[PDB]
Order: structure tokens, then C-alpha cells, then sequence
């Protein structure tokens, strides 16, 4: 059943508090979320997790649809914020039927809604589609219905109505906040499995944010709160820093899963997620034209170490809150520019999508130079970065990306060493691959060996006759 | 490659303003004549000369310059001091320099190029007033606006049947009586005499001039704008303005109207609308 | 020019029947943010299956006008009401 | 042609710091 380890975060909020901005009562009193502590326990003074907060079975562990939005399924598991990452990537791979994904995808940047110009939208919306067709990728974005978030879930739209199809499902993880969702009620189940419903409402709920409707899977994290809105950036930093370190398992000699962002909107905190990315070593690309901060770091990406003490470049911002450089309500801004002097010192962790002369090469190949832009920057001892790249280039069955990066370079030819790779286009077919290594001299009468042939025919189609 | 050819074909062929603006209109809404158009630049007649005038017309119905069912008086009957709250015709204006030049109690926010008509009915302000009911606004349980970040706001508006747009009692000086009485120029179809402390609780927003389609150089119609905000959504305060709504020998409906930039009053409420929804960091 | 709500998102796809331009419809009234509430859709699905009009319903059936939930009791009675009269 | 004619869509829309 997988029940007994997803746990609750469920305490009273209303042992003693006087948060009375709320009207309805004082602070989500009893008769709410909180139904445990109703009697008298010891204190509650201060309800901080000294004043402990329990962890009990869950009571969200299904499947809704949305009505009458879509008819598809989509699964449904609310989860604590100490639940350990290993649980929830098993709870993903052995309970959902998911495969292992060959790249992560993290969507991130502002809440607000934004709209930019249509041939960014025709070029974003229609090649991150492009990627997760093709790599079978998941798409790691931040839940609900406004925002950044909102446009990627256009996207999926875009194709899985119109172009319909199963092949290439795409798998695009919601992770946000049980708290800020608008509908808690209604969707708790101690029965523990429901293929049940609820009714999406966009112009009600003033605080509590509602979930958008396209979506693959959702994850939703709490701390028994309501309102406060980050509390998922320890759980998706946490889980994505396992992700990137699982490996892959296949019978062509598997690799690492790499690991990249996509910002489009940005703003504060967003400026503080991208360098805490990148300072563990996961690239990631900016989009030109539309975003608050995206359009800055888009603009001092190429100049050199010569820092404006950015006011010149503060109300580049294109919606200008606050309105002014003086009236910006933001002291030291001196914090920022730390930020994003880290950011363009690191050449290779940070790329640029310019819409004019790279958007024709496509946003697919800008998206995936940076994956291999980064596992070109750190290999040790050898010619491991042309394996390493290489190893990534069958997971992608991006052939031209395989041609057109890696081998215009000065490869080292020693033809031994496409064996491992040889022998993973042949088991997973991938016909394409054997074309382009044939042309790189991959000698037939040497390669087949013995022992290869006995790992060859270890590995059939298990379906086949 | 038939279709997509044709898409070539076609690819590669490729080698002060804000004084007046409704007084400033041509038609006047009950006798047809215009006879002055006034620029931009020329709108304030103490900058530029101007030689060019506009002929006159007044009093818009009964008398033209003896207005007895109006009340005011001729140019030659000596006409009344500027900035004198004397007599029962309320000449006290708000803005200083109300200037009587000639003869004739002439416009402080630049010449519109008019008459002097009795469309206001009175050769002056008419200090006039409008009680913004104002709900901030509730769901199921209370809400604000999503839309950007805001609050959203309802307020009460009237449609009256023949006029084609949705209004607020303009507490205009019923003649006779004072400032909240003309506040019940249309309250008085609100059905009670009871309660009368409607602006005593009031909070002011705005005083000053707004741009009314029947002003002329001679009449124009500043107003002071006044909030009657409620936080409750919840009790007497909100009841006590619901249940004293009979409205039992009203035209058509006075019913409860979200706000926006896109409501149907023309010109005269929703200029002065976002100065109410300002102070409260209202969406308007 | 619209009053009280999101009429105009239901004003000027009132038009988009009448006009038979399907672009123009497409693309100029489908890239707002469309609040989608899809019985708001009914009245105008009614139309393109009467008028025919084949190509708006493709376009309406993109945008999640479920035919298991759209086609009421009530509806098929308005529908059978509004044949071609020149027809067997 | 089909093949040559798609690449012709996509063609023509172009128009101490050391401390």
C-alpha cells in the first residue's frame, strides 16, 4: 500500500496565538485542520516545533480529476517536510509506474502572471514540449495555477490535446504547498485510496492558491500551516540533490542523471535560487525578453567583471514594482549584486537563450548545449568528458546533438572506446546510432567479440518470440 | 508543399491637457448647439488671448437669465460676489481664485469655450458630494483580488432607467435644503427617514473639480468625494444600509457592482472612482 | 466595452460565430488569459452545431467543451427544434 | 521537396577584482 510511510505534519495552530489579522477567528482555531490537540495538553504557549507538531498516516493518497476541466488521471499524495528523499523517489519509480527519467527539468521563477511577446511563446511552449518528447524527461515545476508555473502547464496543453499523443507521455511533477492550496477540504481521505474529484475555482480563494490543471503527478509538502507560501524550496533542493545523484541502470553502461533549470519570470528569491544551483554544479538557462531579474541577468551576461552597482540596470524590470530605482523599498542592494556577480563568474554553469540568433538553432539544442556546456567543464584524467558526453548522447536519442557537438571536435579516435556505447544503441535500438558510429570507423570484424555476443544475447527483447 | 510555398510568397514582400475633455464635446444633451472648439493649448484663457469667443445660451428650460425655477440672476441684475457663501445660492467655493472678470463669475480650470448655461442651474461650483458605498468585497468566507495582488472592491450603483449608465446620489444643493439633502435626491427612494448620519460617518477622499459634460465657462461643478468604507462583511453596519433598502417607489435597480476601469458610468464617477479605491490599495 | 464580469470573453466569441473566421477567432481570442469555466462555452457550442460551422467545433473541443458533460436532456430538445428544414 | 521547403520556413525569420 506504501501508507505506513508518508506521514502527516499536523498540530493545532490555535494552542495560544494572537494572529487575528484573519477575521473569521483568531488564528484557525478548533473545528479547522486542527483536531488532534482540542483537549487540555501541558502548555501551548508557543506552538514552535519544541511544542512538537505529529507525524500520523496520511490521509491524501489518490487520484483526482479535475471536473470538468479533463478526463485524465493524475495522482494525488500530500507528504511531511522531514520525509526523506529516497522515500518519495520510490514512492514515484515502484508505485506510480514511472520510468527513470534521463534529465530533470526545474521550472522555476515568479508567481505573478506575465505575458510576453507571442514568438516567445510559440518558441518556448512549443520546444519544452520537444525536450520531454523525446528524452522522456520530467518536468519539475511549482504546483499551482499562477505564474511561470502556469505557462508550462500551457504548454502541455499545447500538445497533449492537440497532438495527443501516448507516445511520449510527458511527466510533469507538481510540487507545492499544502497550505496554500485553496481546496484542503474535500480531498482528505483516512480510507486511503479514492479516484475522487474536486471543482477548480480560479476568482475565489483570495490567499490560498488553487492547482493547475495540467499536470502529471502532485506533491504537496506542509508544516501544519496555511498562507505561508515557501516551504517546498527545502523539500525540491532536497529532492533534486538525490535525483541528479541516483544513477541510471540500463544494459548500455549507464550514467549519471544530469539536471538543469529553466527561469523565465524571476524576481526576489529567484536570484537567490539560481546561484544555490549553480553552486552545486547544475547549469541552467535564461530566456530573453520576458522577466523581472531574467532580463537583467540576461543583460550583464556577457559583460566582463565591471559591475554597475546595478542602478543604471535596477529598473530593467519591465513591470517596475516599486516603480522607482530610489523608492525600490530594497536597502543594500549591494546583497543583489553579489548574486549576480557569482552568477556570470561561472562561464560554463550559465548560459543565455538570445532570442534573434539562437532561437533559429532551436530553444531544444540551447537547452541541451548547456548539459553537455557543463559535463565539458568537469571531467578528470583523460578523454573521459568525449565518454562521458557520449554515454549521455545514447539516453538522449538526439542523434544530430550527438553529430553536430560531439564529434566536431578533435575526437580521439581509438575506436575501443566506442564499444561500451556500441553496444548500448544495439540492445536499445536505436538504429540511428549505429550509422554514425559505422562512419567513425567502427570496425564490425573487430568489434564482435565472444564475450560480447554472450552479453548480447543476455539481453534480448524480453517481449519477443 | 502547396500550401507552404503560398507562405512565401507572402514573407518576402517586406523591404494643461487634463482640464477639460467632456465638457469639451460638441453636443450639449438637450439643445443642439456648439459653437467653440478649444484646444490643448488654448485652454487655459488667462495664458493665451483667445480673441475668438463663444456665443452664449443659458438657463437650458425655463428663463434665460432670470432662472426663477433655477435661481440666479442677469449680468445686468449685479451679479453675486465671488467667493461669498451668501445667500441660499452657495457661491462658497473651494478653490481660491473663483474669478468674476466679466460681470460674470468666470471658470478657474481654463475656458471651455461655452456659454454660461443653467444646465447646473446656478452661475457657479454647485459644491456637490457622492457617497461611495463601499463593500470591501467577500467570497464564501472573504477575499481580496487575485487579479494582480490587490483588494477587490464592491459598490453600490444605481442605474437609473432613462439615463444609460450606473450612478451615485450627487448631493448637488437641493434647492431649499443642504448638501446631504441633495445626497437624498435619489435616497429618498431608499425608503427611510430614519437614520441620517450617512456622511457623519463618512471618511472624505477628493476635493475638487471634475470634468462634468454640462459645465460651461459660467457653471462648472466641483464636489468633495466621500468614503463610507466597511471592514466587517459580517454585521449591523452592512445590515443596517441593507435592510433600510426597500426601494419600493424606485425605477429600475440600485444592486451591488464589483469595480473596475470597465464599469458603465461614462465619465463622471469613474474619473473619480481610483482616487476612493487609492487610499484602501484597492485593484480598481 | 464590456459590463459586470467576463461578458467580452463571451461577446466577441459571439461575433466569432457570425464572422465563419476561424483564425480570428483562434488567434485573438484564444490567447488572453480565457477564464474557463466551459459551460460558459454552451451557449456558442449550440451555435457552431446548428449554423455548421464544422471547423469551430474542433477548436472548442481543444479547449476541454466536453461532449460527455455538454449534451444535456434539454439541449438535444433545442437541438432536434433547429433542423434544416430542407432536409429529408 | 517536402524536406527542402521545411528548411526554408525556419529561414526566413531572421529579421582588486582578483582579491
Amino acid at each position: 500500500i506504501k501508507k505506513k510511510e508518508c506521514v502527516y505534519f499536523v498540530e493545532s495552530s490555535k494552542l495560544s496565538d494572537a494572529g487575528k489579522v484573519v477575521c473569521q477567528c483568531g488564528y484557525t482555531h478548533e473545528q479547522h485542520l486542527e483536531e488532534a490537540t482540542k483537549p487540555h495538553t501541558f502548555q501551548g504557549t508557543q506552538w514552535d516545533p519544541k511544542k512538537h507538531v505529529q507525524e500520523m498516516p496520511t490521509d491524501a493518497f489518490g487520484d483526482i480529476v479535475f471536473t470538468g476541466l479533463s478526463q485524465k488521471v493524475k495522482k494525488y499524495v500530500r507528504v511531511s517536510q522531514d520525509t526523506p528523499s529516497s522515500v518519495i523517489y520510490h514512492l514515484m519509480t515502484q508505485h506510480w509506474g514511472l520510468d527513470v527519467p534521463n534529465l530533470l527539468i526545474s521550472v522555476t521563477g515568479g508567481a505573478k502572471n506575465f505575458n510576453m511577446k507571442p514568438r516567445l511563446k510559440s518558441i518556448f511552449r512549443r520546444g519544452l514540449v520537444k525536450v520531454a518528447q523525446t528524452t522522456g524527461a520530467w518536468i519539475i515545476t511549482g504546483g499551482s495555477h499562477t505564474g511561470v508555473m502556469k505557462q508550462v502547464g500551457e504548454a502541455v496543453r499545447d500538445f497533449s490535446l492537440s497532438s495527443s499523443y501516448k507516445e511520449g507521455e510527458l511527466i510533469t511533477i507538481g510540487v507545492a504547498t499544502w497550505g496554500t492550496v485553496h481546496r484542503r477540504e474535500g480531498l482528505i481521505h483516512p480510507t486511503g485510496s479514492f479516484p475522487a474529484e474536486y471543482i477548480l475555482d480560479e476568482d475565489g480563494q483570495g490567499n490560498l492558491t488553487c492547482l493547475d490543471s495540467n499536470h502529471s503527478h502532485f506533491i504537496l509538502v506542509d508544516d501544519g500551516t496555511h498562507g505561508q507560501y515557501g516551504v517546498e524550496i527545502p523539500l525540491r533542493t532536497r529532492l533534486e540533490k538525490f535525483i541528479s545523484e541516483q544513477t541510471k541502470e540500463r544494459g548500455g553502461v549507464a550514467i549519471k542523471i544530469p539536471i538543469v533549470c529553466v527561469v523565465l519570470e524571476g524576481g526576489p528569491g529567484t536570484l537567490h535560487t539560481i546561484d544555490n544551483a549553480t553552486t552545486n554544479g547544475t547549469p541552467c538557462v535564461v530566456v530573453e525578453g520576458s522577466g523581472r531579474v531574467a532580463d537583467v541577468i540576461a543583460q550583464v551576461a556577457n559583460l566582463p567583471v565591471s559591475d554597475i552597482t546595478i542602478s543604471l540596470i535596477q529598473q530593467k524590470l519591465s513591470v517596475f514594482f516599486q516603480e522607482m530605482f530610489e523608492t525600490f523599498t530594497e536597502s543594500r542592494i549591494v546583497e543583489w549584486t553579489k548574486k549576480i556577480q557569482d552568477i556570470v563568474r561561472r562561464r560554463q554553469l550559465l548560459t543565455v537563450f538570445r532570442e534573434g540568433k539562437d532561437g533559429q538553432q532551436d530553444v531544444d539544442v540551447a537547452i541541451l548545449q548547456a548539459l553537455l556546456k557543463a559535463s565539458r567543464s568537469q571531467d578528470h584524467f583523460g578523454h573521459e568528458n568525449w565518454d562521458h558526453q557520449l554515454k549521455l548522447a545514447v539516453a538522449w536519442n538526439r542523434v544530430d546533438i550527438a553529430r553536430s557537438e560531439i564529434f566536431m571536435d578533435e575526437w580521439q579516435w581509438k575506436p575501443s572506446d566506442l564499444h561500451p556505447t556500441m553496444t548500448a544503441a544495439l540492445i536499445s535500438n536505436k538504429p540511428e546510432f549505429v550509422k554514425l558510429f559505422l562512419e567513425n570507423g567502427v570496425q564490425l570484424k573487430e568489434f564482435v567479440t565472444w564475450d560480447t555476443l554472450l552479453y548480447l544475447y543476455e539481453n534480448l527483447d524480453p517481449s519477443c518470440l | 508543399i502547396s500550401n507552404k510555398v503560398d507562405a512565401m510568397v507572402d514573407l518576402l514582400d517586406l523591404d494643461g491637457d487634463s482640464y477639460h475633455v467632456n465638457a469639451r464635446h460638441l453636443l450639449y444633451p438637450n439643445c443642439p448647439v456648439t459653437r467653440f472648439p478649444v484646444p490643448n493649448e488654448k485652454v487655459p484663457w488667462e495664458t493665451e488671448f483667445l480673441i475668438y469667443d463663444p456665443p452664449f445660451y443659458t438657463a437650458e428650460r425655463k428663463d434665460a437669465a432670470a432662472m426663477d425655477p433655477m435661481g440666479d440672476t442677469l449680468e445686468p441684475l449685479s451679479t453675486i460676489q465671488y467667493n461669498v457663501v451668501d445667500g441660499l445660492r452657495d457661491r462658497r467655493s473651494f478653490h481660491g481664485p473663483y474669478t468674476v472678470q466679466a460681470g460674470l463669475p468666470l471658470n478657474p480650470m481654463g475656458r471651455t469655450g461655452l456659454r454660461g448655461r443653467g444646465s447646473l442651474s446656478c452661475f457657479g461650483p454647485n459644491h456637490t458630494l457622492y457617497p461611495m458605498v463601499t463593500r470591501w468585497r467577500r467570497n464564501e468566507d472573504g477575499a481580496i483580488c487575485r487579479k494582480s495582488i490587490k483588494k477587490m472592491l464592491e459598490v453600490l450603483v444605481v442605474k437609473l432607467p432613462l439615463s444609460e449608465h450606473w450612478a451615485l446620489p450627487g448631493g448637488s444643493r437641493e434647492p431649499g435644503e443642504m448638501l446631504p439633502r441633495k445626497l437624498k435626491r435619489i435616497l429618498r427612494q431608499e425608503h427611510w427617514p430614519s437614520f441620517e448620519n450617512l456622511l457623519k460617518c463618512g471618511m472624505e477622499v477628493y476635493k475638487g473639480y471634475m470634468d462634468d459634460p454640462r459645465n460651461t465657462d459660467n457653471a462648472w461643478i466641483e464636489t468633495v468625494a466621500v468614503s463610507v468604507h466597511f471592514q466587517d462583511q459580517n454585521d449591523v453596519e452592512l445590515n443596517r444600509l441593507n435592510s433600510n433598502l426597500h426601494a419600493c417607489d424606485s425605477g429600475a435597480s440600485i444592486r451591488w457592482q464589483v469595480v473596475d476601469r470597465r464599469i458603465p458610468l461614462y465619465a463622471n464617477h469613474k474619473t473619480l472612482l481610483q482616487k476612493a479605491a487609492a487610499e484602501f490599495g484597492a485593484h480598481y
